[PDB]
This record gives C-alpha cells, structure tokens and sequence, in this order.
C-alpha cells in the first residue's frame, strides 16, 4: 500500500500504484506511520532501512491490538545501488531468535 | 540397590576413601571402555604424587595432565550447543575443540584389555601420547589462526599415526614417538 | 501436604511425569529448530531474489526519469489508480496462525496510464515484479518469526519446569 | 512400587526380572509383558551359534532399540501431528504398532524359537535396509525381506 | 485411616478378593458419584462370565466392553500430556478422544442413586448406551478424517440425546435406542 522512503523512490512507488511517501528523518517517518495506522494502513507498509533501522519501534504501541500490518526494512533508491549485506541482517535475526551465532 | 548415591553406605564410604572411579553403563553402551566416567570421578592423591611424577616421568607431567583435563572440561562444557544445533553449525574454534576432545577420547582414555600390547600402558607412553595430542592441538589452533579450514585440518595423515600410538610396543615406542613428533611439526609448517 | 505413603507415591509419580514432559518438550524444541534452519535458508534465498528484483527495478526507473521528463512520469503515476486490496489468508504454523499475504492484481498493462513512452512502461512492470518478490519475502519472514516465537516459548517452558518444579 | 522391600530384595538376589505392564493388559494384549523394563542378566550365555541361532542377540537388541524409538515417537506425534514427522518417524510408529499387535499379543499360541525369530525378522523388514545399524550385514542379507504372513498362520 | 490405601487391612483384603472397587476422594468432592476410581480398580471374573454375557445380553457385548476400556485407557494416557501442555495443544484426534472420554464419564459411568429412574439400570440399557457412544465415536472420527472441525462436532444435537438417554425408563428404552441410532446415523451420513 504505502511505502516511506526518499522522495525519488516515492515517485517510483507512485508510478507503481503504491502510496509512496517522502522522508529523510525518523520524526516524519514515525508521524507518517502513526497517521497510516490510525487511518488504517493496509497490511504491507515498507520503510527505507537506512531511514528507520527497525520500523516496529513505532508499532509497539499498536502491535498489541492489531496483527494486520506487516513492516519490513528495504533499501531506498540510492541505498540499493550500493551493495546490501542482508546476510548480516539474517545473522542478527538468528542471534535474536536463538541467542547464539549459527554460521561462519 | 537402584544406583542412588544418597544411600548411607556410599556416603560413609566416600568420606574416608582417597579416590572414586565412577563406572558408567552409558559409556559401555556406546562401546567405550574401560568406561570410567571422567565427569564424576575424582582423586585426592595428585598433590602428594606430583614430586614423584616430576622425578620419574617428566618435569612437565603435571602441566600436561592439567592441560588434558582442562581440554576435556571445555569439551564437556559445549555439549548443550552441539546437541541443540549440531556440530556443523559451530565456529572453527568450537569444532576444533570438539574434534580434539573426540581424538582424546578415542586415543588416550580408551583402552582394549584383550589386546596383546594395548592391555598395559606405562607412564612414559601416556606422557608421550599426551604431549603429541597437545602439540597437534597447538598446531591446529595456529593453522586456524592462519586461515586454514577446519576440514583440511581434520584430513591430515598424522592423525592416523596418533591413533595407532596406543597399539605400539613399549620398547619400540620412543622411535615411533619421535617420528610422530617430527611429522606433527612437518605437516603444518611445510604445507603453509 | 499431609505426609503419608500414598502421598509419597503420588509425588514420585508426579516427578516421573514431569521428567517425561521435560524430555518430550526437548524433542519438540529440537524439531522446531530443525524446521527453523530450513526457514532461514529459504528466507535468505527470497531476500536475495528480492534484492535482485529491486536493483533491476531501480535500473528501469533510472531510464524513465532521464529520457522522459519529470512531468511525463508524474502524469503516468497519477493516471493509474492506486493498488488496493491485500488478501491476508491464514496459515497454520505448529498450531499458531500466521497471515499469508497476496495482493490483488489489476492485470497491469490493461490499466496503462497516459504515460505512453516505453521507458516509463518498463519501470512499472519491474516494480510489480519487485512487489511480487516482496510479498514472498514478507510471507517467509512472518513464518520465520512464528517459528522463532514457538522456539522461545518451548525453551522458556523447558527451563521453567526443569529449574522450578 | 519397585522400592518395596520384597521386590527390592528379590531383584537384589536374582538375575533379572520380567515386568508386566498394566497399560498393555488394559489395551487387550496378552501376555502383557513389557520389553522395555524387562531384563535378563544371563542371556548372553544362553545364545550363540551352537545354540538358538547366530543372529539372536543382534535381533534382540535391534528390536529393543527400535521399539523404544517408536514408543518415544508415539508420544511426540500426539502434539506435533503426523504430517510434521519425517518418513523414518512414520515407519517407526507403524513398526511399534505392528510390534505391539503381533509380537507381544500372541494369545495362547506356543511359538517355537524359530517362529519367534521369523516374526521378529518380518517386523524388522518394515524398517529401511540401512536403518538396522545394530545387525551385521551377513544376517541382514540372509534374513531381511520377509513379509508379514506369520501370525495369520495361527489365529 | 486417612484414606491411606497402604494400611495393612486394605493390603490384606487386596490379596484375597476377586474384585476391587476403589473409591476416589476427588470425584466425591466434585459430587460425581458413584465416584469409583477407574484407574485403581480391577476384576478377575471378566473372562469366566463372557459366555453368559453372550447368551443373555448380546453376542458382541465383550467387544463393546473392550472398546470402552481401550478408549478409557487411551484418554487416561492422553491426560498426562493434557495436564502438561493444555488441551488446546493437541491435534483433532486427541481432542476427540478426550471429549469421548468426558462423554463416557459424565453420561455412562455416572449414576444418580436418588433418582426414581436412574437408580436401577439393566444390562441391556447399558449395552444400548455404550453402543450409541461407540457409534458416535466412529462417525465422529470418520468426519474428522473428512476435515470437519472438532468444534462443529461438539455442538451436534445428538449429544444431548445421548446424555439424556440415561434417564429414560426401562420401558421406553427399546424405541428410544432405535430413534437415537437413526438420529446419529442421519447427523453424519445424511449431512455429508
């Protein structure tokens, strides 16, 4: 539905039919997330990973009462043009899930 | 009756004996002999016997014994993770520790009573085996520090020489020990 | 409690039942971890596919805004109605239920906007493929999170039993 | 209670015991002898190549291990469901059920040692060929492959 | 004294009598009478009385009794997991077994000694009740194999008929049993 990223990425998401939004700091990103969930942000709400390292921090208030929204981090326009190390993100996920490093 | 150690006879016995060699059925189930559990067993004659070990075996014998005991303790400390996620999910150091412990268990603690030459072992042969194991562990850790893969270490040919050490005759042991010691340092440094 | 022989036998039976339950929960944790590893592998593969789709979509975007003017691509974006409607089907994960997301599809080119230039057309198609990878990534991430929650619950239960009861 | 003085001393003097299980009796199985807690301390002397058959001990211990594994899996299948099991777990569950149905529940029949060994081999044939880790390849090659047509010969 | 079943009089009696009917305090506290502990009771006259049951009650009465006992044993076995992980952690078949055990406990084993009709129950009435329960269990498991939710089955109206069949007089039971069997068949076969 709605994606929060840099304005250049927002233009592309509007081209794709998604409700793209422009943002460059955590405050307006959190405000947009709050107004989306308050107005009924439907399911997927993508947020630029370099903007909000963990989008769920603004969802902790509403995560208890709802399960519909799904938020995941993703690279922006300029961020994706450089190498993205998603494997470290997976390692962090596994370390949080189990409590030990699992790969070398 | 029942194997409980809280029974009064066992409690009274353990307060006056100097040693306790805990035989275990679990070790015998996996065909490990003479099946003395090293986690539960203990002895109180080490401190008094240390000077005799220094005089008649080697000056560094207590250090080798303590190193072997510490390696076994560290191997036993990791048993939770190797049971939860498996051995292949560990790092290089953890896998090296597990494999060193396995080599120790299969080549030093284990002994065949019915074997012609392996039935009896002197102090010199045990000291040589412990020194060989410790030297190989040091070389393997150095190779790991130099970026060598764990699988490459686990396929070296000197491990067979180490494994056959306990089946070597008592009088012919020193030459075998010297050759194995030379091969241990040759296998790592020459390959580079 | 009242100390009597029958009570002692009942307590011993309770102890044996607790030990059996601890072992059973340990086996359940082992099975959950075994599933978790495969979920992690498939999530990594989905993430790599999504990254490739995102990179190619951005490459298709870079041609749209350069050869065609900003107003052309802006009008193309405004022409298409926004995509709305995500089907959140339920998926069973070891008793727990996780939403599985699939979105409605407007057939794409049938809803073409006034933005006729080909450089604009490719970006929207690449974006739709990128979102198709994104929904799969979201689904596998949700399944992995559910598996992790179950693993955490089982571990806490095992520790609580074997350290308290 | 196995800690009562009478059974405690009896086991402290004798060389094993045969344990009857109330669960098997209530499930309609006779004789309700439970292999898991039963034990004989002189069995290794009474079996071999010149007496009974050369595959007696290996078959016995393989049966013990397989039955224990199947019984243990049957407890987990209650909570995790059947579909979450691997193929080996389903094979073990079916083997345990068939073992309880055909091996233990012999009724009033008088099975010779050869018939019991044949039934045991037929039950083991349900498991995969490589799953019989506790038996030498010679006995497996000589006896594996028989189907279940033994208990039906004596209703 | 004190409800302790290890008291010497109880042990002396236990080794002589051919039947044993142990009572439970928990069932009495719940006001669930006759409050007989099923797990702690037995009888040694079951095998010798089978021909009489075949001749005078029904040809397949022992089979129904064995099926009921097996179902009770399975429910008791599953209660160990139920008290550990809660009833909702089970599958559909285990939940069905638990519900069938509850139905058996509340509608068949239970008996009102102060009721003008439930005080006396002939063999044929109990045979009909257990036949109805077994038929319902068979149909329910067949429906479970067809993907029907367990919660849908528990709200089927025939459960009320089965529960109230205990209060039917000895005269109305022969037709009540036929009507209940037809209703049980219709609620599953005709619905599917």
């Amino acid at each position: 539905m709605a994606v929060i990223a840099d304005p250049e990425t927002a233009q592309g998401f509007r081209l794709a039919g998604l409700e793209g939004y422009g943002a460059s700091s955590a405050e307006e990103a959190q405000s947009l997330l709050e107004t989306l969930v308050e107005r009924g942000g439907y399911a997927l709400v993508a947020v630029d990973e370099a903007l909000l390292p963990d989008p769920e921090r603004a969802v902790e208030r509403l995560m208890r009462g709802r399960d519909l929204p799904v938020l995941l981090p993703i690279a922006g326009l300029k961020e994706a043009f450089q190498g993205h190390d998603v494997e470290g993100y997976m390692r962090e996920l596994v370390r949080k899930t189990i409590g030990f490093d699992i790969k070398l | 009756p029942g194997g409980d150690m809280s029974e009064p006879v066992t409690q009274s016995t353990l307060r006056i004996v100097g040693a306790f060699w805990r035989l275990d059925a679990s070790l015998a189930f996996r065909r490990h002999f003479p099946a003395i559990n090293w986690n539960g067993s203990y002895s109180l004659f080490t401190s008094a016997l240390d000077p005799w070990y220094r005089e008649n075996v080697a000056e560094d014998y207590p250090e080798l014994r303590d190193a072997i005991s510490e390696l076994l303790q560290r191997e036993a400390g990791l048993q939770e993770i190797v049971q939860l996620v498996g051995p292949d999910a560990l790092q290089d150091a953890e896998r090296l520790v597990i494999e060193v412990g396995r080599i120790i268990r299969e080549d030093f603690l284990q002994q065949n009573a019915y074997h012609e030459v392996d039935a009896y072992c002197s102090m010199k042969k045990a000291y040589g085996i412990m020194k060989m194991i410790l030297a190989f562990y040091k070389e393997a850790e150095a190779a790991i520090k130099r970026g060598v893969s764990i699988d490459e270490i686990l396929q070296l040919p000197v491990l067979e020489r180490i494994g056959r050490a306990r089946y070597v005759s008592e009088e012919e042991f020193p030459a075998y020990f010297e050759e194995a010691m030379k091969e241990i340092q040759g296998a790592f440094k020459a390959l580079a | 409690v009242s100390p009597t022989r029958m009570n002692l036998l009942q307590r011993r039976g309770q102890l044996r039942l607790a030990q059996k339950g601890v072992d059973l929960l340990k086996k359940k944790r082992d099975a959950l971890v075994a599933e978790f590893f495969g979920l992690v592998r498939e999530a990594m593969e989905a993430r790599k596919a999504l990254d490739q789709a995102a990179k190619e979509a951005y490459a298709a975007l870079l041609l749209a805004q350069a050869f065609d003017g900003p107003e052309v691509v802006a009008g193309a974006a405004l022409g298409v109605p926004p995509l709305e409607g995500v089907e959140a089907e339920v998926e069973n994960v070891w008793g727990s239920k996780v939403p599985r997301l699939k979105a409605t599809f407007p057939d794409g080119a049938l809803l073409s906007p006034v933005g006729t230039p080909a450089y604009t057309l490719e970006a929207s198609r690449a974006f739709r493929r990128y979102a198709e990878a994104l929904i799969r990534v979201a689904n596998t991430e949700t399944r992995l999170k559910k598996i992790g929650e179950e693993i955490k619950k089982t571990t806490r239960r095992v520790n609580a039993l074997e350290q308290v009861v | 209670d196995r800690t009562h003085p009478i059974p405690d001393l009896t086991g402290y003097i004798t060389e094993g015991q045969i344990q009857l299980s109330r669960e098997l009796h209530r499930k309609g199985i006779y004789p309700p002898i439970d292999p898991l807690p039963s034990l004989s301390r002189l069995m290794n002397n009474g079996v071999g190549k010149g007496k009974t058959r050369e595959d007696h001990k290996q078959v016995s211990d393989q049966l013990y291990s397989a039955y224990a594994n199947g019984v243990d899996i049957r407890k987990l299948v209650a909570i995790i469901g059947e579909d979450a099991l691997t193929e080996n777990d389903r094979r073990y569950l079916q083997f345990a059920d068939a073992f309880e149905r055909f091996f233990i529940n012999q009724g009033q029949q008088n099975r010779s040692i050869e018939e019991s060994l044949q039934i045991a081999w037929a039950l083991l044939s349900m498991l995969p060929q490589g799953e019989l880790k506790r038996i030498s390849k010679d006995h497996i090659g000589k006896y594996y492959g028989q189907k279940l047509e033994e208990i039906w010969g004596a209703p």
